RNA sequence: ACUUGAGUGCAGAAGAGGAGAGUGGAAUUCCACGUGUAGCGGUGAAAUGCGUAGAGAUGUGGAGGAACACCAGUGGCGAAGGCGACUCUCUGGUCUGUAACUGACGCUGAGGAGCGAAAGCGUGGGGAGCGAACAGGAUUAGAUACCCUGGUAGUCCACGCCGUAAACGAUGAGUGCUAAGUGUUAGGGGGUUUCCGCCCCUUAGUGCUGCAGCUAACGCAUUAAGCACUCCGCCUGGGGAGUACGGUCGCAAGACUGAAACUCAAAGGAAUUGACGGGGGCCCGCACAAGCGGUGGAGCAUGUGGUUUAAUUCGAAGCAACGCG
């Protein structure tokens, strides 16, 4: 929680748009599935789609499924707070934080997500599950779990910027 | 039993600090004591008051976390292993997290905090790692 | 509810017996045709099954009661 | 220094924990004799086999071996394999309870030592049932199998070697913590209760149902595959291959250890969709059953195959090609 409405510019990048088959008498039922990310370019990155008959069509499952939900990414200019190994799902992650004109060094989901997601300097390089969705899931997993210094200074009630560096 | 008393209790206060209890027991030793002085100064659980008594023991900690899920004790490591131990010089000595967590090295003038025994720039042996 | 028909059968009045001078329980325990009886008809406890199945054998053994009956 | 750990004590409880000796029945076989006749037996159906030399059945008695029905139950005990009639001797271990003592004396542990089902192996006993190899008959096109009738070794015992198993919970041991319910033995404290019995608290052990958490999914879940610590062992794609060669042990049978050259981009785990089934369940239709009348037999009409031709025009070939275009 929040679920933050779709109150901004979508980027609505796709992350893979992958054949599917159902096994069933006559063939195979071919569908397109593709899991296409919507990014809002200031931190309400989203990753969710869905499957129908075209390419234009998955296009559009997709879109909805960025309407659906949105993330937060807290992080003070080019940056996370915490640069934590984050993965869930047999897919991990490992983004640190980075310097201010240290590039957006990430993967196929990881540079897509972040790279539609409001990144300026962070070091990705993953170590796990290479599916798309095991990525778009670990790396939303991480960047919906890493931590933001004024909140963390907010809820742990010791300073707000008494950790500092 | 008993092969680290100090991850014994950092087990404590982690399994403890998902299951979301009001206070938490401990063995009563000088690592619980002078751990639970800073752990509690630096501000993660409410009060520990060592409750001594015959024959040994025994520490009791509150979980110093709200209504938002995961407080002050967010996640806790074992950064020594008692076992194959960790070392840290003074340039060395790491600073757990990076901007929110806090590492706990045994320094030589008592257990310090991580900043605080930056602030000395003596290391020592990495006692517990709180992320 | 909420407990056995034939509540015990021996835990109300014993117990620690028979065996061998004991002929009567053990008349009210091996069963019609000649087997020993099932311990969930009867009502037995653990080891009131248990003492009363050990000394059925060990009254058994010295021709007390019948190693086989009728049909 | 101290006491919860761990140990001793004190008192309880429990068990198919073990080793040796002895005893008891039910049942099968065999034998002796009575009684009696023409079948007994086995199968899907039969046959081999047994029976007029008197079988089966039934009555009585005797001999011998092996296993102990009922209690008996996802019960108990053990380190595991495993352990069951009953009694005795000798013996190990577990848990409960206060709490007298000791004061960390503990956990794991490569080597090393020891045990380890069943098959086997050596010797000497024992051979009632069962029973590889073997014999016969059956079923099949074939039956070195399934089935049946027989039948050696073995199973049994004591003494020694063998040291493998899906030796399984496919989960190493120890310790601490973390929702709950419901069983079930072995105890304890208690609330009133002489009783009894209900209920709570408590251990220890074990089964189910499930929160958090773990996970690839199934699933695990206070007996974790959760959460952390100690230590040992194992794993690095498949075939080649647990094969070769070398060592150790073995009476052997083999066990342990254990490669490589070449070759391939797949093997593999879970889950899904469909298919299949001589798997089960439910149902329907000239499908079967129930009746009628046919075809395949005869002459003839048409089409196809084939053979011929200078050509026997092309197309259809399971129903759905053949009185088809």
């Amino acid at each position: 929680r929040r679920i933050d409405p779709s109150k901004l510019e979508l980027e609505e990048r796709l992350v893979t748009v992958n054949r599917v088959a159902k096994v069933v008498k006559g063939g195979r039922r071919f569908r397109f599935a593709a899991l296409v990310v919507v990014g809002d370019k200031n931190g309400h990155v989203g990753f969710g789609t869905g499957k129908a008959q075209e390419v234009p069509e998955a296009i559009r499952k997709a879109v909805e499924d960025a309407k659906k939900n949105l993330i937060e990414v807290p992080m003070v200019g080019t940056t996370i707070p915490h640069e934590i190994i984050g993965r869930f799902g047999a897919g991990n992650i490992l983004l640190k934080p980075a310097s201010e004109g240290t590039g957006v060094i990430a993967g196929g989901p990881v540079r897509a997500v972040l790279e539609l997601a409001g990144v300026a300097d962070i070091l990705s390089k993953s170590l796990g599950s290479n599916t798309p969705i095991n990525m778009i899931r670990a790396t939303l997993q991480g960047l919906s779990e890493l931590k933001r210094a004024e909140d963390v200074a907010k809820l742990r009630g010791k300073s707000v910027e008494e950790l500092l560096g | 039993v008993m092969t680290d008393p100090i991850a014994d209790m950092l087990t404590r206060i982690r399994n403890a600090n998902m299951v979301r209890h009001e206070k938490l027991e401990i063995p009563a030793s000088k690592l619980k004591r002078e751990i639970a002085e800073i752990l509690k100064r630096e501000g993660f659980i409410r009060d520990v008051e060592f409750v001594e008594d015959s024959k040994q023991g025994i520490i009791r900690v509150f979980l110093k976390y709200g209504q938002n899920n995961e407080r002050v004790i967010t996640g806790l490591k074992r950064i020594s292993k008692p076992g194959l131990r960790v070392y840290a010089k003074s340039n060395e000595v790491p600073r757990v997290l990076n901007g929110l967590g806090i590492a706990i090295i045994s320094t030589s003038q008592g257990v310090l905090t991580d900043k605080e025994a930056r602030a000395k720039q003596a290391g020592g042996e990495v006692l517990a790692y709180v992320w | 509810r909420a407990k056995r028909r034939k509540v015990c059968y021996f835990t109300s009045n014993g117990i620690t017996h028979i065996d061998y001078k004991d002929v009567d329980l053990l008349k009210k325990f091996v069963s019609e045709r000649g087997k020993i009886l099932p311990r969930r008809v009867t009502g037995t406890n653990a080891k009131y099954q248990r003492k009363l199945t050990a000394a059925i054998k060990r009254a058994r053994q010295m021709a007390l009661l019948p190693y086989v009956s009728g049909e």
